[PDB]
């Protein structure tokens, strides 16, 4: 029913990351997740 | 209220907790994840995760989608290496609308020929989206390094097979691995008696080789600017006692972010790296658990001409823990963050669904959180330096993606 | 040399200036000028293009820019000239080969 | 008629036999190939081979085009991993114009950002026709398995930089490998004299690390139902006399075929393999020598079934050969073919000239087919089979293409 | 001048092998080299 977190398009241009306060998250901890949908748009996971 | 618990004579397990709120989610988990494809039909379980909503035996591809959003619904498919989940989500009194249209997806569909081959452009569309992410191509290679076969199958369909998943793959993969003794449905805000029927009545489907771990490593030569790299070695099976001490060591080493924006003073390997380059840069611990293996590491997301720093500086953080440089405030540290950290974790009615199905497939039954907490402060801090001497002399597997100039190689570390 | 009196003169009569234009904007699209932009860098085609939607703007209006912002006849720079130049010299070879 | 020699005070090489025939052959010959690019200008030389005819100082791209095909002639570009060679060929009387395009080419390319731009699909385009051949994906990957650097880049772009060759980029590439001291000018059918004048007149330009064997493995997992592999250890350099003994062991194992249509019976590993597998294959000694370092194993053709089958019992040969079984009749056979063969690749003036300006740039000077000869028969059996059991007790480096499920990991064989 | 061994096309379907005879000669057995022209077509060798 819900939106997802992120509008996921192919072919565009990804977001810059210029600072450690913003790229902290981004280091994998736990193996790889799948979701897809017919409501929320589809996103992979650590 | 409490959870309920089932394991018909068939194999197939049902679990549910009658909540009585007003939304009410079922999970139809099976045995069927990425693991299961061998060389000639990868990425097949791709497909069909990408294939709930092609026509059934009792709906059509028509009515999955306009009969659940008619009722506000949600139909997902979600895929780990060992697991496929299948989820549905609405208003309490549109359930058995809901588990019709679940069953008939998950037990019944036609994948029909020119259905599916109208789908093969979607594979990939969602494989380019998901390669975005940098950490896919990392994680996925990781695994195609560390294994020789089961675990090292990519959740993403091979390009080569994109276009060529074929109607007979599709059902034989279902029909091999969608069974009752592979099964286990789970549900809220639903009474258990009629689920333990419907499991009876529409899931009692007849039934139809171990991980090798290998270690290698893959490099993609991509030339950013940032170096994103992961370093594992083989870790303990998920149900062992063993792998709850690298769980442990996950968080003594650091898993991760709690503050915003934040300097991760607690962090033992954020510290360690921060120490030598000051630089944007970002690293954590690495925990993969399975049923057959489980892989433990670090990740870092570094410059490319520090990437060699980086990682060493990483590498040595383990070896002193595993030499015996920890005390009890940082052991005792990680495990309120990993209480925490499951607790939280079944904190939504979401990931709670996610953890009784998951249990009910790696293991026979239900372990309450109480339980799982206890089995935490279990692990002693000897417990923990063992996970890390493992780790140091273990075998190594590698992946990297960026400008790999300045990346070593395994045998240069 | 002496006729740079009627150069700055008939410069400011013809008015281009008045719109934000230097002369190479005001040159009229052949088959070479059409080459000799095609291979202008991404600073000097951007800006060309910027000053021409200014003047179209300001023709739309019928209105000028302020007398402070027209373009100087020394500050002038001859931007398309090389491209240009080369463009031409390249054609006649290939039209002299041709015989 | 016998060849002409110099070297220049400058380090630049003339090499020409005036043989008075009605064509003239020219190679400019330049220490330049896939090895001195780094990880930053990846491609850089692929493209720098699809550019010659841009513009130059002296010339425009028109006018390289037009006047030497109004002549006849032909003007080449050939990469190795360590030269790159640019050639001309015409009927003798127009040498001087050619020459003069030669020299526009390599000595002074204008590399417009405009025509650069125009030509980057070009990487594209010539790439995916060279990875129609399958020997190309697997030597390719051979190459990165085995190597950390120089002789580890490919000769053809990596996608990733497809469209991203700066002019910068290739000017930079050209004035620091494309120098008198890296140069050497061979020619056939044009006045030695005249050559070193041009050399010196015109090739005056001032000047501008190791190979570290790895030992990897690389596996394209692609579906075809044959699955090409080629497995190698380290060798020898070429010029050292070892490698003379590999290049015997090649020929005793089996070096490609001499009959059409042909069963091979004096080919060592095509027997041996054989002797097990009926099914479709072909199996070669591969046997690659540089400046700094050698690649010496086997290469396989084989259904995907019979991958393992095929490449054990192949491996298992050479084995057998550096436990000692082989005869003066094999390694007589072995030598007639490697003389035979040499002697037939100089043949043509077209392979003469390229072993005349290879030996150039690897080597101080022109070593003569009866001294070459010779040296081939100086090789003992003794020398043979320690070729092969520098072969069998090697560092391995391994790469596959095709559906490789029966196709062993360098640690299962 | 002369026009090479094979002519190239990309996006061409490639031509079949089904037995030993045809198979043989395939094998690597020397290091690749790279050839472009502007008479001949592109073709690269063991």
């Amino acid at each position: 029913a819900v939106p997802a977190t992120s509008e996921s398009p192919v072919l565009d241009l990804k977001r810059s990351v210029l600072c450690r306060e913003s790229l902290r998250g981004q280091a994998a901890g736990r193996p790889l997740v799948a979701s897809v949908s017919l409501n929320v748009p589809a996103s992979v996971r650590y | 209220q409490d959870l309920e618990f089932t394991r018909l004579p068939n194999g197939l397990v049902i679990a549910s907790l009658e909540n009585y709120a007003p939304a009410s989610r079922i999970g139809l988990f099976i045995k069927a994840g990425s693991r299961y494809e061998n060389s000639n039909n990868l990425g097949t379980s791709h497909l069909l995760r990408l294939a709930s909503s092609l026509t059934t035996k009792g709906a059509s591809s028509f009515k999955i989608t306009r009969g659940i959003e008619a009722v506000g619904g949600k139909l997902s498919v979600t895929s780990t290496r060992e697991n496929m989940a299948y989820t549905v989500e609405c208003l309490r009194d549109d359930v058995d609308i809901l588990m019709e249209f679940l069953l008939n997806v998950t037990t019944a569909p036609e994948f029909r020929r020119w259905e599916v081959a109208a789908l093969q452009p979607q594979l990939r569309i969602d494989k380019a989206v998901a390669l975005q992410n940098p950490q896919a191509h990392v994680i996925e290679n990781l695994h195609a390094a560390a294994y020789r076969n089961a675990l090292a199958n990519s959740l993403y369909c091979p390009d080569y097979r994109i276009g060529k998943v074929t109607p007979v793959e599709l059902h034989d993969y279902v029909q091999n691995h969608f069974t009752s003794a592979r099964m286990a449905l789970i549900g809220l805000g639903v009474s258990h008696p009629v689920l333990k029927q419907v499991a009876e009545q529409f899931l009692n489907i007849r039934g139809g080789a171990k991980a090798k771990y290998h270690g290698g490593e893959i490099r993609e030569q991509n030339g950013d600017s940032l170096v994103h790299a992961a370093l594992v070695a083989e870790s303990a099976a998920i149900g062992s006692a063993e792998a709850n001490a690298f769980s442990v060591l996950q968080h003594v080493l650091g898993a991760g972010p709690h503050v915003k924006r934040g300097s991760n003073a607690t962090s033992s390997l954020y510290q360690a790296v921060a120490k030598g380059v000051h630089q944007p840069f970002d690293v954590s611990a690495f925990n993969a658990s399975y049923s057959d293996s489980g892989l433990f590491g670090f990740y870092t997301i570094s410059q490319a001409a520090s990437a060699g720093d980086v990682i060493k500086a990483a590498y040595n953080q383990v070896k002193t823990i595993a030499q015996g440089n920890l005390s009890n405030p940082d052991v005792q540290a990680a495990k309120n963050k990993l209480k925490a950290g499951y607790l939280m974790s079944v904190e939504s009615s979401e990931g709670f669904l996610d953890e009784v199905g998951s249990q009910a497939l790696a293991a026979g039954s239900y372990t309450p959180p109480s339980t799982v907490l206890q089995q935490i402060d279990a692990v002693a801090d000897a417990d923990v330096i063992n996970a890390a001497k493992k780790f140091v002399s273990g075998r190594k597997s590698m992946a990297a993606s960026g400008n790999l100039g300045h990346t070593p190689f395994i045998d240069e570390l | 040399r002496w006729l740079e009196g009627i150069r700055k003169w008939y410069y400011n009569a013809a008015g281009f200036n008045k719109l934000g234009l230097m002369r190479d904007d005001t040159i009229h699209e052949n088959d070479d000028v059409k080459e000799a932009i095609r291979r202008l860098p991404e600073n000097l085609y951007n800006d060309r293009v910027f000053r021409i939607k200014r003047a179209l703007d300001l023709s739309m209006r019928q209105q000028i820019l302020p007398k402070e912002q027209w373009t100087k006849y020394e500050e002038d720079k001859s931007y398309l000239e090389p491209y240009l130049k080369e463009v031409i010299r390249e054609r006649k070879e290939r039209e002299e080969w041709a015989k």
